[PDB]
This record gives C-alpha cells, structure tokens and sequence, in this order.
RNA sequence: AGUGGAGCCUGCGGCUUAAUUUGCACCCGGCCCGGACACGGACAGGAUUGACAGAUUGAUAGCUCUUUCUCGAUUCCGUGGGUGGUGGUGCAUGGCCGUUGUUGGCUGGUUAAUUCCGAUGAACG
C-alpha cells in the first residue's frame, strides 16, 4: 500500500540472475503500486535490454489483462505505463510494437497507449522507426490510432517512412472492405500535416485513392486539402 | 522498401533504421545482512444616519 | 498545505569543480561498473558514489 | 505519593509481570494480551525524549495519536500530547494518572451550553 | 388493557459541535497524481531521472527539508473563455449465448476405509 520498499529490491537492477528473481516474486500477484515502482526502478538505472524484456515479460499481459477485466486502465498502472515511457527505444521495442503484431489489440487499449504518446515529447528517430515498423504491417482497427496520433505528433518526417506510408496506401487499391470513418481521420491528419512534403505523383495518387475509396463527409475535405498543398 | 522516391529538395538526416528491426557480488551480501455576536445584517443597527448631513437651501 | 513539487537546485557548471588547472579533486569509485570518470560525493562526514550506491564513512 | 502501598521507585524497580497484578482487571487483560509495535514505539521515543533534556526542567513534548496507552511508571514525569480528533492536548504525566489510559485526558467532545404572546385586542 | 404522569432506552424536530453523515455517507491532519494545441520564456555553459544518510512528522518518506553524486533531451515554466478525453450518457448498427428426446462409455504423501488432496469418448431419431 505505502512506506518504503525493502532495500533488497532496489538491488535487482545491479542483479545478474533477474529471470528467476522475478519468478519467485510471481509477477502475476503484484498490486498496482508495487508494479509502479517496480518499472520505476526497472527505467531509471537500468539499461535498454533487459528492461526491453521486462516489458514484454511482465508490464504488456498485465495491463492487456487488466483493461480486459475493468475497461480502464488503474491510476498506479498509467503511471507505471508512463514511466516505462520515459525510456523510448526499450518501450517501443517491448509495450508499443509487441502489441502491435499481437493482433488482438483492441480500440481501448489503443487509445489508452495513444493518449500516453501524445502527453509526452518523444524523440523524432524513435518516433521515426515506430512509423516504419507500423506501416510495413498489417492494417487493423488499432494501429491506425497510432498513425493518426503520432502524425499528429507533427515531426520532421524521414521521407523513406513517408515513402513506406504512401506504399501501405498504395497497399490499399481495390480492397471493398469497408474502412471507417477513423482512416479517413487518419489521411486528413496526414495531409494537414504534411501536405508540404508531397511530390505530384503523390498527389494524383492519393486523388485516385479518393475517387476509388469515397467518403461522404470528410472526403470533401481531402480533395480541399489535396488541391491546396504547397509543393516541397 | 519502395520504388518511388524523393527526386528533390534536402533530405537532412540519414534515417538509421538499422537498430530497431534487426533487434528482434559483496553488496549482494551486505544488503542481505541489512535486511535482517454580530452578523451582517445585526451591524446596520449600528451606523448613524444624523451627523454628515449637507446644508439645506430652504423654499 | 498543498504539496509543492520538487525543483532542482540548477547549480552553475557542477562539472567545473573535480579538477585542476589534472589529477582528480574527488577520489574515484572503486567499483566494477564505476569508476574513471564516477566521482564521488564528499559530504562532511560521509563519500558516496551516484550510481551503485556505496555507503563510504 | 503511594499506589496500592508501593512507592514510584521500586515500581520502576518492579517487573513487568509482576505489575499487572497491582493493576485493576482492565490493565492486567491488556497486560496478558500484550502490546504492539507502536506501544514500544512511542516507549523509545518518550525515554529518548527523557535521555535528551537538560537535568533541571521538564523534558520536551511527544505527540501522539495513540490514545489506547495504559500509563506505566516509566511515563511519570514525561510531557506527552495526545489527539483529540482535531488538537493536541498537552499534559504532564502525574503519579495518579498511574491506572488510567492516555485517552481520558483529551476529551474529544465540546461541552453542550444550550417571549410569550399577549392578547392586545 | 392501557399510553399520555415518573426513571431508562429509542425515533423525528430543535439545540450544542470540527463532525454530531443521510433521504461510513460526516470531521481533523498526511500522501499520490493533474491534457494536448497555440504563442512567449529556460535547456547541452545543460533541461530533467534516480539516490544512501540525517530531519520533519502522529509515524516514514528523494512522495517533502538538508548536503552533493549521477540520468542526459526521454524537456519544463507562463497565458488562453480555443478545443477537450483513460470522461458519463441515448439512438441505428454486425456477430454470439441461453430461451420459447433415446441408447451406450495412478509417482506422492493422507485416512478405519477404492478416504483426502495431488498428476491424469460416442452414436440413433
Ligand atoms: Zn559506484
């Protein structure tokens, strides 16, 4: 609940033999607090690695079961979620991108993870990397929150990863598979954003997109925002 | 990768990518041994009303 | 009695105090992941290393 | 000053076991219970209070929320504040407080301190 | 037979109270956190993270108050009648339950005990 921890925890992240430390704890019978301070210490003096496989071992199956059980994420575990954040390339590499080839993440936990990127700085290489390892997958309900929101992140875009996401657009030609209004969020994002960085060819492409994949409402607004774009 | 491609206007930086998708004891001891009456409608009884009076111009 | 947060005391060039001119003003951690270069505190009674945490008297 | 015929000096002289009989049924059950690791507590902090005070006038003020201390002999003299749900109340620990529980000297409650129509027509 | 009288207990009012919660809800103290967007400030000369020891404290505690060691861009300060999102809430909306017969089929410790825990399928209408 409270008080200091026990010195022979804060030992562990000088520990070498961590994997059968962590097992006698039982990783699944911790309280929120606990695991709070457990991915404090985990992301404050430790290095990329092994908190990397901390995050995929422990942190990811207990928030996914979590929000599972009460739709909501625990104030001590968006803490918790927040301060694995504060390392980026283990966290990218360990929480975001596992979930991300997981295949069964759902919109809550999406929007929950997204709303943790957007209330905080992150580097724009990691940033950069996290676009390209989510445009070269598959295209769910879930990772599109992630392209909407880290466009909306607003950085100076590596133009190979502009290039991988107009490839995941050339991706989708003649699917007739309903995509929601939320895709048509996601391009109204991407040309607010950087509708200064695309050639011509690019332009009539996403034009043919828009004539082949129509939308009633927001549509109106890609062709306004595709026909007033400065050229790069 | 793709086939289209930047044709123009200053790429800036390089883009490493080549970290992310190829990725995937005495204090021991010594620790262990740590271990084991007015209100404000009653005060208007109080002002006055008979001493700053302006002088009276008479009919 | 609100709970003011913490603010760093921003202490100008904290580097430009364990040296000379050369040799090391503060002596050195002789741990493995420590030292060459981790210094080490110097408090009036007490020497601490930042990153291991050894309790030196 | 006497407390069942027995003066303060061999009853800090005494036993523990061997007080709870001098005590009245109340004090020797929570005596037979024993205490927790508060009691202890604010035991060491008291004779800490004691250790440090200058030997002409009263040690220094202790205060507490604990109001379910039984006084023992090792408390005569100390200078303890207790909680009475809001304040502190501040008391000196006499010899005949020598039975009771520190609890009876805050009192947690305030004391309670609380025209007719004639006909004209 | 009573009640209305008396003592005691209880219910509404009212009075005292920090509170005497109400048609543990109340009070006194201590933690923990608490947007982005825009614009202006500080930031590698360094933003910021973690911390032993001692203390305040009702108690301990880098969740605070001293003294410096370290992590370094993972940043943090101010102003908005501008939105808002881990918000609450209804409708249309796709999947999925339950709802409105018939015949078969033992390493271990433990107890009085084939005791206890512990490993360990089919058709017919
Ligand atoms: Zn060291």
């Amino acid at each position: 609940r409270s008080g200091k921890l026990p010195k022979a925890f804060k030992i562990i992240p000088a520990l070498s033999n961590w994997e059968q430390i962590l097992y006698v704890t039982e990783p699944e019978a911790w309280t929120a607090a606990a695991m709070y301070q457990a991915t404090r210490i985990f992301a404050s003096n430790l290095k990329e690695r092994m908190a990397q496989r901390f995050y995929n071992l422990v942190l990811l199956p207990r928030v996914r079961d979590d929000v599972a059980e009460y739709k909501r994420l625990n104030f001590h575990l968006y803490m918790a979620l927040k301060k694995a954040l504060f390392k980026p390339g283990a966290w990218f590499k360990g929480i975001l991108i596992p979930l991300c080839e997981s295949g069964t993440c759902t919109l809550r936990e999406a929007i929950i993870v997204g709303s943790i990127i957007t209330k905080c700085s992150i580097p724009v290489l990691h940033s950069s990397a996290a676009m390209l390892k989510i445009a070269e997958m598959e295209y769910s309900g879930a990772n599109s929150i992630f392209l909407r929101l880290l466009l909306d992140k607003k950085y100076a875009l590596p133009y190979r990863v502009l290039d991988a996401l107009v490839f995941h657009f050339l991706g989708f030609r003649t699917e007739k598979r309903e995509l929601p209004v939320l895709w048509h969020q996601c391009l109204l994002t991407l040309v607010q954003r950087y509708k200064a960085d695309l050639a011509t060819d690019q332009k009539e492409a996403l034009l043919e997109l828009l004539r082949l994949q129509p939308h009633p409402q927001l549509s109106p607004e890609i062709r306004r925002e595709l026909q007033s774009a400065v050229p790069r | 990768s793709s086939v289209m491609r930047r044709n123009e206007q200053l790429t800036l930086h390089d883009e490493r990518f080549e970290k992310f998708y190829e990725q995937y004891s005495n204090r021991l001891q010594e620790v262990l041994n740590d271990y084991y009456k007015w209100d404000c409608e009653s005060i208007c009884s109080t002002y006055s009303n008979l001493y700053n009076h302006p002088q009276l111009i008479k009919y | 009695p609100k709970k003011n947060k913490h603010k760093r005391k921003k202490v100008k060039l904290a580097v430009l105090k364990y040296y000379k001119v050369i040799s090391r003003l503060r002596r050195e951690c002789p741990s493995d992941e420590c030292g060459a270069g981790v210094f080490m505190a110097s408090h009036f009674d007490r020497h601490y290393c930042g990153k291991c945490c050894l309790t030196y008297c | 000053f006497t407390y069942r015929g027995v003066d303060l000096d061999q009853l800090l002289d005494m036993s523990y076991e061997q007080l709870m009989q001098l005590y009245s049924a109340r004090q020797r059950r929570r005596l037979n219970r024993g205490l927790r690791r508060k009691q202890h507590s604010l035991l060491k902090r008291l004779r800490k209070a004691k250790k440090e005070a200058p030997p002409m006038e009263k040690p220094e003020v202790v205060k507490t929320h604990l109001r379910d201390m039984i006084i023992l002999p090792e408390m005569v003299g100390s200078m303890v504040g207790v909680y009475n749900g809001k304040t502190f109340n501040q008391v000196e620990i006499k010899p005949e407080m020598i039975g009771h529980y520190l609890g009876e000297f805050s009192i947690t409650y305030k004391p309670v301190k609380h025209s007719r129509f004639i006909p004209l027509k």
